[PDB]
RNA sequence: ACCCCUAUACCUUCUGCAUAAUGAAUUAACUAGAAAUAACUUUGCAAGGAGAGCCAAAGCUAAGACCCCCGAAACCAGACGAGCUACCUAAGAACAGCUAAAAGAGCACACCCGUCUAUGUAGCAAAAUAGUGGGAAGAUUUAUAGGUAGAGGCGACAAACCUACCGAGCCUGGUGAUAGCUGGUUGUCCAAGAUAGAAUCUUAGUUCAACUUUAAAUUUGCCCACAGAACCCUCUAAAUCCCCUUGUAAAUUUAACUGUUAGUCCAAAGAGGAACAGCUCUUUGGACACUAGGAAAAAACCUUGUAGAGAGAGUAAAAAAUUUAACACCCAUAGUAGGCCUAAAAGCAGCCACCAAUUAAGAAAGCGUUCAAGCUCAACACAAAAAUCCCAAACAUAUA
RNA sequence: GCCUGUUUACCAAAAACAUCACCUCUAGCAUCACCAGUAUUAGAGGCACCGCCUGCCCAGUGACACGUUUAACGGCCGCGGUACCGUGCAAAGGUAGCAUAAUCACUUGUUCCUUAAAUAGGGACCUGUAUGAAUGGCUCCACGAGGGUUCAGCUGUCUCUUACUUUUAACCAGUGAAAUUGACCUGCCCGUGAAGAGGCGGGCAUAACACAGCAAGACGAGAAGACCCUAUGGAGCUUUAAUUUAUUAAUGCAAACACCUGCAUUAAAAAUUUCGGUUGGGGCGACCUCGGAGCAGAACCCAACCUCCGAGCAGUACAUGCUAAGACUUCACCAGUCAAAGCGAACCUCAAUUGAUCCAAUAACUUGACCAACGGAACAAGUUACCCUAGGGAUAACAGCGCAAUCCUAUUCUAGAGUCCAUAUCAACAAUAGGGUUUACGACCUCGAUGUUGGAUCAGGACAUCCCGAUGGUGCAGCCGCUAUUAAAGGUUCGUUUGUUCAACGAUUAAAGUCCUACGUGAUCUGAGUUCAGACCGGAGUAAUCCAGGUCGGUUUCUAUCUACUUUAAUUCCUCCCUGUACGAAAGGACAAGAGAAAUAAGG
């Protein structure tokens, strides 16, 4: 009666945990819903995946949620929460390492 | 065999060991009140 | 164990099985108070079906049973199939079983069960297992192909005990076995009566269809408030025996008994066995008739086959007081044939002539003689007599030193007090 | 399921009773343990078979010399049910190169710097 | 010499064998690992090597070194078979006696057959003997010669018979058929060595992973401090991941491979079953498929493991404890037989009131009475049982 | 079954096959069968003498025709109302006959006869929705080593065995095998253990060897189990399994002027090959791929014929374009994911929502399988008991073993039965224990065999006692009883049907016990039942063949090497009397004591 269900597990998660240094486009954690959400120097794939955008340090943080205006759900939350409450959700950042650049003497002009 | 049993579930050996010499011993009062004034 | 029972009305048209009395509404609607006795399940869906060779192993014709089955295994509620039909032979059962994918009950079974889920009596355990012996087709509403070729085979020259070698032998054994525990049991219920029977006190049976009121009746003739009547169809199980006090000052017991079912093999049933034998050793038969009940006519007509085919003494069957009960319900009520009694078992209003009726009655069946007796005081005989014999009276000659006493005494008694006191 | 055991603090937090029967001040730590396996690491776990072998205590009865410092006591706490540990004493101190040879580990966990072999 | 103490043949197979699982009477002899690719080692020559061809961005050339044995039912081709048997062809032979009468007639010999019983069962016999029985002038039996041949013949169809074993003969050959299946696989010694899964006409197998082995290159491998890893969910576990130190010495990568991918119990979290199974299925860990000691014998419990000799020593785990049911003695008047109720129901059949006096007593906490009467209480005083035969012997007291 | 005959040589002799008779179909003809024959003939068949008959149906399939045919394959009903009055449907609604049948089950159908007693037999039935008419139906004369029943007789079949002769046997002499055999210095009990020990643990026993018997064990010898499963192992047979028509026979078209050849089409006959997997053994059923949630609370990963939900799209867009660092990855690979920067532009939603290679279509771009057995053979089903081989105790049936759901037993509870009264005897809801007799469940030993129902024979053991003994209680007046404690020394019947173990019945008994012992015991016996080979009936299927349906038949091996063993104060009933006494209102009716008789068992 009781068909299906053998579907295997994602293997999703956390690929790179704080402390960890991480290469730009490195996926930093795999994920179905928005567990962790992404913070600086991360973005979000098509399926909700946190990959590095920057070459640098990775690091969880707790930070307060403030969803865009148009994303009606959040917003409704938000207006439905009493006065004086705050979201928090927990964002990933990547610090970055090395400078943009440096300038070098090319030509003694 | 589960974990909760209908019937008393024989422990190991060395857990059987630790539950004798956890075993609680009274305080022997000396002297036995019974028979002091 | 919250089942759901389509209740399946053969409607017998013509022939044999064909009743004036009742109508097939009045049976379904006592099929229904059947089934919800149970306390488990309740009819889902009732169908009344037309049949005009009820004595086949399929009861319905070919077209009505196909458009039975078909009904019955479109609807998926349903749980199980009460054949109003009192008892299936097992072909009869197999074929309606394999047919309709559910369980089928009849009224024998359906009373069987009765019996085992309310009143949780070895009787009633043992008699279950009884009939439930035949086993067959396990897994229904389902044909399995099985092919049990090849199993037990021949190992040299021979085989051990195959199935259906196995099979009857296990049902022999457990035949066996039932109809020797149930003979143990019915050795024990007739202990239990040795000493009311030398005691030889008058004992009376109350007998008729179920929800007549005899233990209303009961009630009221003995004033034992203990007794709780129920509406429930088959209230009264087991048989029990509560002692009265009858106008001649003569102490009786009444046996309330198991109510009787029409279209039941009462006989058959192992726990209607107390009953029967009660009713059998009974002195006198309280025959309790609901005039109110529409199916009267049937309801007595049922209840005096069962009788009849006790082949209980003639003079058991004749004498037999006949009690019109709840005449309360009917307006104005008047027995048209005579020697009946109508009452009303909760307002008590006949029950004082009914009382004097089986009084005499008692009189005449026990064999107890009415007399005035001449016994000396101060010897015990007075004592003597006032223990082992009723006292209607007593009038002491103040200068003799003697007692005229009117006592209804038994015959055993008196040859008692002679040889006693000569 | 079984898994590896985590010991709660409080149960490394030695009471002035302990100190009084255990002849150790809780002042001025002793810098050493003597470590000896005392039991079998058969019918052990694997980690507690690799700690075993990190520290070095293969053989049994057999005593081993290690740092009294946070991360050696959190091995010696991994593996604390199958050895003995003791306060390494230096009654005349660290031994010197001069006495490097003449060394000797008496049972009662004393290094003793001279070893003559002769009665006092 | 035996007596003493210790010791559960070997091989194969298996989760696990003394196993009452296989093989083996024993001796002698015979009887079973064939080889490429690519690598490794060692030479030679060297941007070239090689005795045309081929390879080459240190290669090329040469050598060394790894790949078993027996076993089917089968399939096909060509021969050989009808001296047995099935049927047929030619031309022959046999059938007493009695009853009946020109008979697929009866009894009954010879003769043919083989109903039933016994014996026999490596027998007298690879189908018999003794008795018993069916037919015995016919669709009979039978001698001789001939014919029908296997994708076939023949058949009063019993899948009968076709040279003792016909679901399709036998021989030879293809053929050393093939077998994921069983069995076997022969000198000494050392070392490493039991690891998740996926796919599969696949779960008796195989390939890839994982594990394992060898050699080589390199540098981090394991243990692990903070800090850190989600809401759903109100609470919500043992833990885990990550992880510098630290204690350690391993790890990763390169090259070449095999074998294991049919598993048991124990502790723990669970699921199914029946909170059964020495049951089944996952997960963490342990042990076993290796040594030794112990729990009696003992794969899985406990102790302990790295190997030798010793007629030394300290130890590890390691021996079950329980024996259980007494109990008060005295005394009871009472308004009245509290009312109603009932034939009477009077503490004591039912309901309501349920007070009150005597020093002290519930309009009575239980028996009894047809109803009463009579006897007491509160109140005064004073654990287990089964089938061959129980199962070490015994012991309560000499200093842990 | 008409009969005489025939058959599985070597387990089945039969009811099976044939058979006269009847009937169906086909054929208008000669120089090798038919046949040296010619429609009263020949061949292919069905059924089965005879007697009465053989009913209705051509809708479907087949065949023949261009609609016919059932003595071709085959089929031959319902509904509503109260048997007949109407109706639906079909091709026709099973007609005559017979009927518990050799005819699914119910089944030991219900009756009468038969017997003391009958699951047997015979005669009957409002007896079959699974009887039934040349898949032949009834009747019947004869006949049968056919299958049942039976009168009478007969008898050692048996009650109940004994005696003797011969053979065998044992001894003496001559001659002289066979399977078997790891080695054996080869005991019993209990426990253990690979779940049944001569070898292991604890006990007990124990000089040594012969000879003759016995068959409890050596899971004894024997045949690499024929039962069951597995193998991408076989083969036989059937098809309406896949692939073909090479071959024949027809036709049509060519070619040649009917034959021959080539090409097609249709049949007949065949040929080759297959008959998936998982699976609490196999089969049936269900399932096979993908995703979400629990089991799996917290990095990841986790099984289940475990619990639940879903998917095999849809919508929007046409940059839903091109490129490219770095990463993830369903534990391999295949496949699947995310994505910075850049070019070119503007200024995808969705958990699943799918499928490789080859090969086809296409100019190309691209497209193609509910290949769902979803890592996908390009295309193949049944059945086997006529079976075969290789294995498997990796896997079922018997047995053992685990367990105790089921089963059985004992206590606790104090509601309720018991006129009153829980406990004389019981007892609901429940609780706690014990046992290992059942049905299971598990699959641990055994498939290079552990022979497995019932019976005979002999029995060993337990007591949870049926009888005999003692004892307490009783709703124990006596007689019968009921219940409980103790007791296993001894005993525990003969018959009818049935294979029955059992059951019922008949007659008894003091009683006619419950069990264990490989449901004791087949190297002591029997094989009646029992899913080997033959055959019939009913049913299933197109057929082969099959049915935990019936029924008739059907090969019972072993010379003993080892262990073990082979001469170890009795119970009960009845008769009289007590005694018509005690007891009892009567009905009835005892003990104890005494006397006498027997029956069985043991030994002579
Ligand atoms: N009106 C009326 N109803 C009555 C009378 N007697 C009985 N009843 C009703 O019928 C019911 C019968 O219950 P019981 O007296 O227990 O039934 P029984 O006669 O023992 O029958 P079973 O329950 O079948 O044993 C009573 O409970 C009342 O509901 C009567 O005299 N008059
Ligand atoms: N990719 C693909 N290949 C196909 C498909 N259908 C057929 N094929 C190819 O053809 C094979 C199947 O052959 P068939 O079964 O005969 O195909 P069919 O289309 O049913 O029939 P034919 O056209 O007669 O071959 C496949 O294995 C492919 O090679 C399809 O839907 N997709
Ligand atoms: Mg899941
Ligand atoms: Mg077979
Ligand atoms: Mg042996
Ligand atoms: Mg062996
Ligand atoms: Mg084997
Ligand atoms: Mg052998
Ligand atoms: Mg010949
Ligand atoms: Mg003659
Ligand atoms: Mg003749
Ligand atoms: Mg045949
Ligand atoms: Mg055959
Ligand atoms: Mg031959
Ligand atoms: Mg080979
Ligand atoms: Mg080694
Ligand atoms: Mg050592
Ligand atoms: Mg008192
Ligand atoms: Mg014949
Ligand atoms: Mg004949
Ligand atoms: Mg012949
Ligand atoms: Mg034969
Ligand atoms: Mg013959
Ligand atoms: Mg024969
Ligand atoms: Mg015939
Ligand atoms: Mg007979
Ligand atoms: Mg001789
Ligand atoms: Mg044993
Ligand atoms: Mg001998
Ligand atoms: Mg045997
Ligand atoms: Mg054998
Ligand atoms: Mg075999
Ligand atoms: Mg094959
Ligand atoms: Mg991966
Ligand atoms: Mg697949
Ligand atoms: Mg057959
Ligand atoms: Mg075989
Ligand atoms: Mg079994
Ligand atoms: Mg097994
Ligand atoms: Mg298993
Ligand atoms: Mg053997
Ligand atoms: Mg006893
Ligand atoms: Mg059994
Ligand atoms: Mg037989
Ligand atoms: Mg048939
Ligand atoms: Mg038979
Ligand atoms: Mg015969
Ligand atoms: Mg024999
Ligand atoms: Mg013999």
């Amino acid at each position: 009666k009781n068909l299906g269900g053998k579907s295997s597990g994602r293997r999703q998660g956390i690929k790179k945990m704080e402390g960890h240094y991480v290469h730009a486009g490195n996926i930093i954690a795999t994920q179905r819903h928005f567990r962790w959400h992404p913070g600086a120097h991360v973005g979000v794939g098509k399926n909700k995946c946190l990959y590095a955008l920057e070459e640098g340090i990775v690091r969880y943080t707790k930070e307060v949620y403030v969803p865009h205006p148009r994303n009606t759900e959040a917003v409704d939350l938000i207006t439905r929460l009493p006065k004086g409450a705050v979201l928090y959700k927990t964002f990933v950042h990547v610090v970055p390492a090395k400078p943009e650049g440096t300038f070098k003497l090319v030509a003694m002009l | 065999s589960k974990a909760v049993t209908r019937h008393r579930r024989v422990m190991h050996f060395q857990r059987q060991k630790l539950m004798a010499v956890t075993e609680y011993i009274p305080p022997k009062p000396a002297i036995h009140p019974s028979c002091l004034p | 164990g919250t089942q759901r029972v389509c209740l399946v009305h053969p409607d017998v048209k013509w022939g044999p099985g064909k009743s004036q009395m009742t109508r097939a509404e009045w049976q379904v609607a006592e099929a229904t108070a059947l089934v919800h006795t149970l306390d488990g399940w309740s009819v889902v869906q009732t169908m009344v079906v037309s049949t005009k060779t009820p004595d086949r192993k399929l009861i319905f014709g070919k077209g009505n049973f196909e458009h039975l089955t078909e009904k019955i295994r479109g609807s998926p509620d349903i749980t199980c199939v009460f054949l109003n039909v009192e008892r299936m032979a097992a072909p009869t059962k197999k074929e309606l079983e394999a047919a309709w994918g559910v369980e089928v009950f009849d009224r024998f079974t359906v009373v069987l069960h009765i019996f085992r889920c309310n009143a949780r009596t070895k009787e009633a355990r043992l008699q279950v297992a009884l009939a439930e012996m035949p086993l067959h087709r396990s897994n229904l509403k389902r044909d399995v192909a099985h092919l049990y070729r090849g199993v037990g085979s021949r190992y040299i020259m021979g085989s051990g005990e195959s199935f259906m070698q196995l099979q009857q032998r296990l049902l022999r054994e457990k035949e066996a076995k039932i109809r020797k525990a149930l003979d143990r049991l019915r050795k024990k219920r007739h202990l239990l009566r040795r000493q009311r029977t030398r005691r030889e006190f008058p004992v009376i049976s109350v007998v008729g269809y179920t929800n007549c009121g005899k233990t209303t009746l009961i009630k009221a003739l003995t004033g034992d408030a203990a007794i709780q009547p129920r509406d429930q169809l088959f209230a009264t199980l087991d048989v029990t025996a509560h002692a009265g006090t009858l106008p001649s000052r003569m102490t009786v017991l009444y046996v309330d008994t198991i109510g009787f079912l029409s279209q039941l093999p009462h006989g058959l049933i192992e726990s209607f066995s107390a009953t029967l034998e009660d009713v059998a050793h009974s002195d006198l038969i309280l025959h309790v008739r609901d005039v109110s009940h529409p199916e009267a006519e049937l309801q007595k007509c049922s209840v005096l086959s069962t009788l009849r085919g006790l082949q209980l003494p003639a003079p058991l069957l004749d004498s037999m007081v006949e009690v019109h009960n709840k005449v309360d319900l009917v307006p104005g009520y008047s027995p048209t044939e005579p020697n009946v009694v109508p009452v009303s078992a909760l307002r008590g209003h006949g029950l004082q002539e009914l009382k004097a009726e089986l009084d005499a009655a008692v009189l005449k069946a026990t064999g107890r003689q009415i007399l005035t007796l001449r016994v000396r005081l101060a010897g015990a005989q007075l004592s003597w007599l006032y223990k082992e014999a009723t006292v209607q009276e007593v009038d002491v000659i103040p200068e003799d030193g003697a007692a005229d006493v009117r006592v209804i005494i038994s015959n055993s008694a008196y040859g008692k007090f002679r040889k006693l006191f000569p | 399921k079984f898994t590896r055991s985590r010991i709660p603090e409080k149960v490394f937090q030695a009471s002035p009773e302990d100190h009084e029967k255990y002849g150790g001040d809780p002042q001025n730590p002793h810098k050493l343990h003597i470590v000896t396996r005392i039991k079998s690491t058969r019918r052990r776990p694997y980690w507690e078979k690799d700690i075993i072998k990190m520290l070095g205590l293969e053989k049994a009865h057999t005593p081993q010399v290690h740092k009294n410092i946070p991360s050696v006591n959190a091995k010696l706490k991994v593996v604390k049910h199958l050895i003995r540990i003791k306060p390494l004493k230096l009654p005349q101190g660290l031994p010197a190169e001069e006495n490097m040879s003449n060394t000797c580990l008496k049972s009662t966990g004393e290094l003793v710097v001279q070893w003559h072999l002769k009665p006092v």
